[PDB]
RNA sequence: AGGUA
């Protein structure tokens, strides 16, 4: 409840007491898949397709 | 508020359009590097090129997946390092200064792997970056796609940008240490080992110097083969004896074939070396110019190190008349103050007279100091003493123009003279001491005002220059060369400029690189020496100088009939080449940068009574 | 004479002996907070002032008043050390005595009942440390003193903007200490206007109308009456012969019955003197002269009361006839001279639309608040509270004293609220200045700018807190019971404490202490800021304030300020300057009697300085204060000039008083350019502490003072004999004459070792003393960071040669020998902090464990069974320190992932790895582990181990103290027991704890034995209670923010060595970056063979004007030559006599040196101690402007058997061939700045993107890319750079799809791009559409 | 916030 009682803060507030940079300028996007993982997924898809091609038809 | 921003739109351009595949680090000198390359630390190279490393590792099959390649590169095994060398070998990288004032603020270089953590920058290029190695940080960008790699190699490359975009004279000019080395190597003494010798080739000169059988500078007759570009562009080998010095012959060894020997047979300051590079580029081309610039850098550094040029405490010799001049000027200002109490002279006139007296005293002190330092050497040639250029080191850096001008040395060895107080008024009593005779408390407190004013002026002028160059870029944004030629006989009447009473900018410099708008006749006979509208290179300027025509009509961009752009001719030639501008070049942006970048350098009787012509003419 | 000085005597130059020892450099902060917190028996600065100002609080109906008695500071629950360890503030509870009094209900006042609340807790105030700092969140913060315009009246000149009229104007601003500003300004129409704050100007007479003044009253108070007697024809007037100045004869000037000056003539001083000597009483004047005059007051008929004249109209024939026929005889007109009091107030009254108090109040109420129908009561309340409410308007003592000073009153005190007389005086002064009689006052004179130190700012903020809690109390006194209720239940500590914490923690003037040097700390605590709340915003320049004013001399260091866009705003306070009683800057001056310069001092303020003439510190005095020049250089009115030696009134106390500590520490500052000296002083604060911090050879004498006065050095509070030496503890047996009555025992100094500073630099203290050394008060027991032998030792002294070397030192670059890294010098220790928080998420509480799913066993190796790395384990980038794991939520699987899990038989893990890895790029040893688990949450093994460690440490300390004390107790027990019958045979062989079992016959000895047995029991109880009290602190957990179950802090110590890329500099301002570390052989070497450690570009000297570095280099040769000679003597070990003679000659060598000579030291031990301390060179002290001359340096060089010119020919390392002409070599003090290249790299190809935009940036482990701003876009556009520009814009910046496709293509080995669209532009389109604006993309 | 160019 004590955690809930506090209100969210703006990103427009400066981080570090009036540095010309804002808080939101540092927030990392966690909903974006890393290109490393995307390349891994592409390679895995290619490998699985090749392996399935290595098996029989049915 | 999210749309409206400064400077410009935030997310789009500034602030700030962050970019991937980039690094940043402190820069150091790269005195072994070639001009077309720069030192890049191994760690930054590895981190920057991780996708390339993965690609090549999977290509040669040392890793079966991207994840395995990632494990290999984070383990930093010796295997990935050869891959890294391979990917770096041809890939050029862009080096960027923290502030970018003109297009030379970003230049391509071939990265060279170095153990360490700082980017090694070519010493010749730091002048363009306006970067001094005092903690300046530069950024590195990686042009990814093949088109971008090629684009960087063709345009971004340092060797392709040896000339400033604001003026044809080279921007990669030897600056301070190399200039000092060249000057010491070419400056002649009055007596030294091995004078009067006869030598064939500069190779014997280098042999004699390195063996210690002669001195670096000594009057010697040497047989040298100078090559002259003549006839149709063919080398003319002329072998004869020149009276020169050993250091000059050693330098001539470096100079590529095709230049007159007279260019090096002289004391070489900053101006001399810059002119020599300009002549080399105009006569030979690009590749000889780059090779010669690199070789002259190496030679200058080597012979500066061998020079042992050092600034001591004795190489600011105080002029002997400093006390006498100071005491005299004190006497006259005391007399003027006494007369002011008598009411004979007004306060303003008294102040002006005191200021003039102190200015005269300062000039006398500076002249005496310069006479003392300039010809300090009095050594005899064979027994007869003679007055010639001093071996004094501070006089070498003053004369060669490496660092420190006459005004600079004036505050060191003479007296630093008048300055100003708040309200910007010149102080009645100047500083009678210099930095070799330590300033007392009060005079230092006085100098503090000048220091504060200078620093605040630099800050405010930098901000104002940034705003100005932004506005220039805005107005000149959309302008681009869209046509090779439009066809127009309009233009501007072009003359050497004379403001006041004397010419300060001749016709040739203002017309060099311009296109003719009218076939101007000779000042005498009505003969056309300049054909229909054509680019004016150095040969045409020389022809115009020989037959001195008062005015030339020149196709200006303003009179160009092209719409949605300008024709190539109406612009000129200036870029990084002596050839006409290429269609598609954005002249607006280069012009805006050219006018904006020097903005940080901007910190600002017989007249109307009787006209006195200084020379004899009609 | 200090034994610390005995251990190393720095050779001090300087021909003028100082008469005033360097003040305690932190006196400003300490005195400020002492004034803030100490009790005051009267109304004085601090909490007492705020309380007495706000209390008593009167209830809005109820007769229930709250009265203040006193305040008491509770002892802090945690000391400084545990406050830093636990991350909690170091603060003292504030408890206040209050009484609620209820009077007669309801009748006239008079107490009926009263109740007292004792020591009510209304918040905790941060308590000041002994180093002059505050600990707030485990970080040591500093409150920078603020320079702000003093309360009072400023009569400023308005220039540069003239309302298209010229004639620059004047304006008087009344600036209150608290309240609303007042402005009286002029217009180019010679009218006066009043502005409350900065609202619309009103005609100036309105304020007087609101002050209940009639027009005639105003005219009487401002203008001078002129008497006109109605006699003869058309009146005569009573002429004062002194009144006529600068007037033309428009009226016959008669005297003694005849006219002297006829009409039309020019009146000069001759006619004026004739009139004065003739004493003209009255003159007949023509009516034409009358017609331009103005009547002062009203005039009605004397027989019928008909109004015929009123106040302030021009005179005319008809009005004169009416007043003559009415019966008047005396007419009082206004004296209006264009050089004397001009037509300002008259025309202002003409402009005035109001004529009464009510309309003035209406106008004021409407200008202050637009519209707002002017209720009479509301307007009256507004006017009264604007300037006459003590709780809404206050000038304070400083404001009142300045107010009376500018109006030239002998009073220096009075009511804070303004009075009508004060306002009228301000108007009169402003009008006189407009007439040219008065003079304007600068807003840059240090007399007009006051310094608010920490105490005053804290008191003001506490006053604001008291104001808001006063609002709460006044609401409660009517909302709550109007009868007896306990007052602790109606006082709210939350607002006051919260606001105080906001001030101390998050403010423009509360900064992390720049803690990488003792000098840095001293400068930060001495810093003076023109910014902050109530000061100047950075929207300035505004050259005036940034510029150095002539009053700064000796008060503010002129040559120390940042070069950023705050230059001349962040100053540093001078060495000798101190804050005046009223908050202004005062500097000491030696009082000068006409003939003799006395040694007594007076601290002169800024305004007082201008009155007298002050002699320069460079004046040469022989004997008892006698000048050697008849005309000596001095400064009287801000202008330097020669004055005869019989008019001087004061002299500068020392030659170093015109600079700050940072500037004063630079040697040969007199030989350096002010710009480059400024740069050097700024950089000197950025020096990183060095592992081998030896000393500067060429010092200035402030090294010892800076080291001692800063808190980093452990200084012996009470002298005695060193009883115990340890790297962590120093125990001193205090001298007999310095111990308190009874058993005071020992003094223990725990040495702070390897603790993280605010710059992530190690700060440790090493013991510089040994067993049995006699020490006295003020001695340096332990040398802190960048400090050795009590001297400030930021950088290191190194052999440097000024020469170009193959261009490696090209711009300002430094070339460094491999010997430097081999000697492990300039090798710094960086202690960085890492925090792993185990939180409580809604997916499940996080936990710390050794077993991490799907990780290598190497990671598990370095952790204990508790999941925490062992203390002392070596870790590198990427290694796991804390085994945090987070309860994994629902998992989505791609078809390929499902196929693979079906194949391998594996399934998704229920918990995801969240372990804290070391950020890549850093290494080092885990030196300390802190575990914080909040109370009520189960402890883990590692926390128990750490608590046991600290518990046993405290137990060991207590046991040592107790055993020493009880050993003394048992010794005196034996002494008592042996007396009164010999009992020393058996007792001596018995254990000391069995010495209380021996009885004795009834006597004073027996009573003493019983008392000492009781003392032993009391000591046992004291030990037990101390152990219990500290065990309560140790055992209890830390109450963290809600959500975090545990916190694990790990300290990484990186022994970061010097390498190419690191920024290195000198004290004089010479800068640079180390280019390449060459092998030791490549260094140029002298004839003896010593290779030079550092090579500097000499071309940086003659253009930076900093010749002082050359003199420092030469003096370094001199010092190191003396050191080499003494080292050769020590290796030869000649004798005590030879070494003593050589050292005495070295100290003697100079001219009029104040060094003082030996023998005053010990014969043998001290001589060898000095020799061993000087074998590395004799440190030399060069005062800032009383420094050594070239002749003295050359003499000292001759003593060192070194070339007089200071240049030695060096043989190259590569070729072994000597350079032509000698080269300058010498030992220069060089500094490694906190700009290490290791911190300066960041490089990325993939990583942190952003939410709203896709610009890559973020992360303290791997940062974003480099901002390709509009400048670089222009640079690319300048070339034909198109594809590279597109890469800069879309592929690598913001096009997420294009970015992924590029990464895949590069991995696959293909080089081409999708142009796509940057996500930033799509954001722009959507955001424009968010307005009422359509924007679209249209095809052709 | 401080510092760097």
């Amino acid at each position: 409840v004590l955690k809930i009682a506090k209100e969210p803060i703006s990103m427009e507030t400066p981080i570090g007491d009036d540095e010309d940079s804002h808080l939101g300028d540092f927030i990392e996007d966690t909903t974006l898949e890393l290109p490393l993982d995307s390349a891994t997924t592409e390679s895995l898809r290619a490998a699985t397709h090749d392996v399935l091609a290595g098996l029989t038809a049915r | 508020d999210m749309i409206k921003g400064k400077q410009g739109r935030f997310r789009q351009n500034l602030l700030g359009k962050r970019v991937d595949y980039s690094g940043r680090s402190v820069i150091t000198v790269g005195p072994y590097l070639r001009l077309h390359q720069c030192g890049l630390p191994k760690k930054m190279a590895l981190e920057l090129f991780k996708p390339f490393i993965y690609g090549k590792l999977e290509l040669r099959g040392l890793a079966t997946t991207i994840k395995a390649a990632k494990k290999m590169v984070e383990r930093e095994e010796a295997v990935v390092w050869d891959i890294l060398d391979e990917v770096i070998r041809e890939h050029p990288v862009l080096l960027n200064r923290a502030p970018t004032l003109h297009r030379l603020g970003i230049q391509a270089f071939e990265p060279v792997l170095i153990e360490g953590k700082a980017i090694q920058l070519h010493p010749l290029v730091c002048a363009a970056y306006n970067a001094d190695f005092d903690g300046d940080q530069m950024a590195v960008h990686v042009p990814l796609t093949l088109e971008a790699q090629l684009e960087a190699r063709a345009l971004m490359m340092s060797t392709n940008n040896i000339l400033s975009p604001a003026n044809g004279e080279p921007i990669i000019v030897p600056s301070q240490d190399v200039v000092l080395g060249l000057y010491y190597m070419t400056r002649d003494c009055v007596n030294a080992k091995g004078e009067g010798m006869v030598l064939t080739g500069p190779k014997e000169a280098e042999r004699l110097y390195r063996s210690g059988l002669a001195s670096l500078h000594a009057r010697v007759k040497v047989r040298i083969t100078e090559y002259e570009k003549d006839a149709n562009g063919e080398l003319v080998a002329k072998t004869s004896l020149k009276d020169t010095t050993v250091g000059r012959a050693i330098l001539w060894m470096i100079v590529p074939k095709g230049l007159p020997y007279s260019i090096v047979n002289q004391a070489l300051g900053k101006k001399a070396i810059s002119k020599m590079l300009n002549t080399c580029y105009r006569i030979l081309g690009l590749k000889p110019t780059v090779i010669f610039a690199d070789q002259i850098m190496y030679t200058g550094f080597a012979y500066a190190a061998r020079s042992g040029a050092s600034v001591g405490i004795d190489d600011m010799v105080i002029p002997e008349k400093k006390h006498e001049i100071i005491s005299e000027a004190e006497a006259e200002v005391a007399e003027i103050q006494e007369q002011f109490q008598s009411g004979l002279v007004t306060a303003g006139e008294r102040y002006n007279k005191v200021i003039d007296i102190w200015a005269a005293a300062n000039d006398r002190v500076s002249k005496a100091m310069m006479d003392n330092l300039q010809t300090e050497t009095v050594i005899n040639r064979d027994g007869q003493e003679e007055k010639q250029v001093s071996f004094n080191s501070i006089y070498m850096m003053a004369d060669s123009g490496a660092r420190g001008s006459a005004a600079q040395i004036r505050q060191l060895a003479g007296m630093r003279g008048l300055m100003a107080k708040p309200d910007g008024s010149i102080i009645e009593t100047p500083i009678t001491a210099n930095f070799r005779e330590g300033l007392n408390v009060l005079q230092y407190f006085i100098s503090t005002h000048g220091a504060r004013k200078g620093l605040a002026d630099t800050a405010l002028k930098t901000a104002n220059s940034g705003y100005l160059t932004r506005r220039l870029v805005d107005v000149a944004q959309d302008l681009v060369v869209t046509e090779d030629d439009c066809g127009t006989h309009e233009g501007i009447m072009m003359t050497p400029v004379i403001e006041g009473g004397d010419v300060k900018e001749p016709l040739r410099d203002r017309v060099l690189g311009r296109v003719t708008a009218e076939d101007v006749l000779k000042p005498g006979t009505a003969d056309i020496l300049v054909p229909r509208n054509t680019l004016l290179h150095e040969q045409w300027c020389d022809l115009l100088e020989e037959n001195s025509v008062d005015a030339v009509k020149v196709r200006s961009v303003v009179s160009c009939d092209t719409d949605f752009g300008v024709c190539a001719h109406c612009y000129g030639r200036d870029l990084a080449r002596g050839h006409i501008i290429n269609k598609g070049e954005a002249i607006g942006v280069i012009a805006a940068q050219s006018i904006g970048e020097p903005g940080t350098q901007l910190t600002m009787a017989a007249a109307e009574s009787s006209i006195q012509v200084k020379n004899k003419g009609s | 004479y200090s034994y610390t000085e005995k251990k190393r005597i720095r050779k001090d130059f300087g021909k003028r002996p100082q008469v005033l020892d360097v003040p305690y450099l932190l006196s400003i902060q300490l005195d400020s907070f002492q004034k803030f917190i100490e009790q005051d028996p009267e109304g004085q600065y601090g909490l007492e002032a705020a309380f007495r100002s706000v209390f008593p609080i009167q209830s809005y109906s109820g007769n229930s008043e709250l009265q203040y008695v006193s305040y008491r500071l509770g002892e802090p629950v945690f000391d400084v050390q545990e406050c830093q360890i636990r991350g909690v503030t170091y603060s003292a509870p504030l408890r206040v005595k209050l009484r609620l009094v209820i009077y007669e209900r309801e009748a006239p006042e008079g107490t009926v009942k009263d109740i007292k609340e004792q020591e009510v807790y209304m918040g905790e105030i941060p308590l000041m440390t002994d180093n002059g700092t505050f600990v707030i969140n485990g970080t040591e913060r500093v409150i920078v003193s603020q320079l702000h315009r003093s309360p009072g009246v400023f009569f400023d000149s308005d220039k540069g903007k003239t309302h298209s009229s010229g004639k620059v104007l004047y304006n008087a601003r009344i600036i209150p200490y608290r309240g609303s500003w007042l402005d009286f300004e002029f217009d180019p129409k010679d009218n006066l206007f009043v502005r409350i704050d900065r609202r619309r100007k009103l005609p100036a007479t309105i304020i007087l109308r609101a002050l209940n003044y009639t027009t005639e009253q105003i005219l009487d108070l401002f203008f001078e009456k002129v008497i006109f007697e109605i006699r003869d024809n058309k009146l005569q007037m009573e002429l004062v012969p002194e009144r006529l100045r600068g007037e033309t004869a428009s009226f016959d000037i008669e005297a003694n019955g005849k006219v002297y000056v006829e009409k039309g003539r020019r009146i000069t001083a001759r006619h004026i003197r004739q009139l004065e000597k003739d004493d003209v009483k009255l003159i007949e004047v023509p009516v034409e002269y009358i017609a331009g005059k103005v009547v002062a007051k009203d005039y009605i008929d004397e027989s019928t009361g008909e109004l015929i004249c009123a106040a302030n109209m021009e005179l005319s024939l008809d009005l004169l006839a009416k007043l003559s026929q009415s019966g008047h005889k005396r007419i009082e007109t206004l004296f209006t001279n264009d050089l004397d009091h001009g037509p300002y107030i008259s025309e202002t009254l003409r402009v005035d639309p109001t004529n009464d108090r009510l309309s003035a109040l209406v106008e004021i109420y409407r200008m202050m608040r637009p519209g707002e129908p002017p209720t009479r009561e509301a307007a009256e309340s507004l006017f009264e509270n604007l300037f006459f409410s003590e709780d809404r308007y206050d000038l304070s003592a400083v404001g009142r004293m300045k107010f009376n000073r500018s109006l030239l009153r002998e009073e220096i005190e009075g009511s804070g609220i303004l009075s009508k007389d004060d306002i009228i005086d301000v108007m009169k002064k402003l009008i006189d200045i407009r007439n040219g009689k008065g003079e304007v006052d600068d807003i840059d004179h240090l007399g007009n700018r006051r310094i608010r130190s920490v105490g005053e700012m804290a008191e003001n903020q506490f006053r604001v807190g008291l104001v808001r809690v006063e609002r709460a109390v006044k609401e409660r006194l009517s909302l709550g019971d109007l009868d007896t209720l306990m007052p602790q239940d109606m006082i709210n500590a939350k607002p006051i404490s919260a606001a105080v914490k906001e001030f101390f923690g998050s403010s423009q003037l509360s900064q992390f202490m720049d803690q990488n040097n003792p000098l840095s700390e001293i400068t930060h605590k001495r810093r003076i800021s023109a910014l902050g709340p109530g000061g100047l915003t950075r929207e300035r320049a505004g050259f005036e304030v940034r510029d150095v004013h002539p009053t700064h001399y000796g008060r503010v260091c002129p040559i120390e300020t940042p070069e950023g866009p705050n230059i001349g705003l962040i100053n540093s306070l001078s060495v000798y300057a101190q804050t005046n009683e009223y908050g202004f800057l005062e500097t000491p001056y030696r009082k000068v009697t006409d003939g003799v310069v006395t040694d007594e001092i007076h601290y002169l303020s800024a305004i007082e300085e201008g009155n007298y003439v002050i002699a320069q510190a460079n004046s040469n005095l022989d004997e008892e204060g006698h000048f050697v020049e008849d005309l000596v250089t001095c400064r009287s009115k801000g202008e330097s000039s020669l004055f005869s030696r019989d008019q001087v009134d004061y002299m500068d106390v020392s030659t170093q008083q015109v600079v700050s500590v940072g500037a004063s520490l630079i040697p040969f500052l007199e030989h350096d350019d002010a710009n480059r000296a400024l740069m050097g002083a700024n950089m000197q604060r950025q020096a990183v502490p060095t592992l081998r911090a030896d000393k500067p050879l060429v010092g200035t004498g402030m090294e010892r003072a800076v080291a001692v006065d800063s808190g980093v050095t452990a200084v012996a509070k009470r002298g005695g004999v060193v009883q115990y030496v340890d790297a962590s503890r120093i125990v001193i047996k205090v001298n007999e004459d310095e111990m308190y009555p009874g058993e005071a025992g020992i003094d223990i100094y725990n040495l702070t070792k390897y603790t993280r500073s605010n710059q992530n630099t190690c700060i440790n203290q090493m013991p510089c003393v040994s067993l049995g050394e006699p020490v006295e008060r003020g001695d340096v027991l332990a040398d802190g960071p960048s400090t050795d032998l009590g001297e400030l030792a930021l950088g290191q002294n190194m052999r440097v040669a000024f020469m170009p070397w193959n261009g490696y030192n090209f711009e300002d670059s430094i070339l460094v020998s491999e010997r430097v890294v081999q000697e492990d010098r300039f090798t710094t220790i960086h202690i960085q902090e890492l925090a792993c928080v185990s939180r409580d998420t809604k997916l499940g509480p996080e936990e710390i464990t050794a077993d991490i799913p799907n990780v290598g066993e190497a990671a598990l190796s370095k952790l204990d069974e508790s999941g925490i790395v062992y203390i002392g384990a070596e870790v590198t980038g990427g290694d796991i320190l804390v085994g945090k794991v987070t309860p994994k939520g629902e998992t989505q699987l791609t078809p390929e992932e499902k196929l693979l899990r079906a194949i391998f038989g594996e399934k998704a893990s229920d918990v995801k790895d969240s372990s804290l890895r070391v950020p890549n790029g850093v290494s080092g040893t885990v030196i300390d582990v802190q575990v914080f688990t909040r109370d009520g949450v189960e402890k883990d093994k590692r926390a128990l181990e750490i608590e046991e460690m600290q518990l046993k440490q405290a137990k060991k300390d207590l046991s040592e103290e107790l055993q020493i004390l009880e050993a003394g107790l048992f010794s005196r027990i034996r002494a008592v027991l042996v007396a009164g019958g010999v009992e020393a045979e058996k007792l001596d062989k018995l254990p000391r704890d069995r010495w209380l079992e021996l009885g004795l016959t009834d006597e004073e000895k027996q009573n003493q034995l019983e008392q000492l047995a009781e003392q032993y029991d009391e000591l046992k109880h004291e030990f037990e209670k101390k152990l219990e009290a500290k065990r309560r602190k140790i055992t209890q957990g830390d109450d963290l923010a809600p959500g975090v179950l545990k916190i694990v802090k790990v300290y990484l110590a990186v022994k970061r060595r010097i390498q190419p890329g690191d920024k290195m500099a000198g004290r004089h301002g010479n800068k640079g970056v180390i280019s390449k570390i060459n092998p030791i052989e490549d260094m140029p070497y002298d004839e003896n063979g010593t290779p030079v450690d550092i090579v500097l570009n000499p071309l940086g000297v003659p253009s930076r004007m900093n010749i002082g570095q050359i003199l420092e280099t030469h003096l370094g040769m001199a010092a190191k030559g003396i050191g080499d000679k003494i080292n050769a003597m020590l290796k030869q070990q000649q004798e005590v006599a030879k070494l003593r003679e050589f050292i005495q000659r070295a100290y003697d060598l100079g001219a009029d040196v104040r060094q003082k000579v030996d023998l005053s030291t010990f014969s043998d031990e001290e001589v060898m101690r000095l020799a061993e301390n000087l074998r590395k060179g004799m440190p030399i002290a060069t005062p800032v402007f009383d420094g050594a001359k070239e002749a003295e340096i050359k003499e000292l060089l001759k003593l060192g058997d070194l070339p007089t010119s200071g240049q030695i020919r060096l043989y190259d390392g590569r070729t072994g061939e000597q350079f032509e002409r000698p080269v300058t070599v010498g030992y220069m003090y060089m500094l490694k700045l906190n700009h290490l290249v290791d911190d300066k790299m960041h490089a990325r190809s993939t990583g942190s993107y952003s939410l709203v935009t896709q610009q890559p940036l973020g992360g303290k482990a791997q940062f974003g890319g480099q901002r390709f701003g509009e400048m670089e876009v222009w640079a690319l556009e300048a070339y034909g750079a198109a594809y590279t520009l597109q890469e800069m814009l879309t592929v690598k910046s913001d096009d997420v799809n294009g970015r992924t496709k590029m990464y895949k293509n590069i991995v696959d080995g293909n080089h081409q791009m999708e142009p796509g669209m940057p996500e930033s532009f799509n954001v722009l389109l959507k955001e424009i559409r968010s307005l009422g604006i359509n924007i679209e993309l249209e095809d052709e």
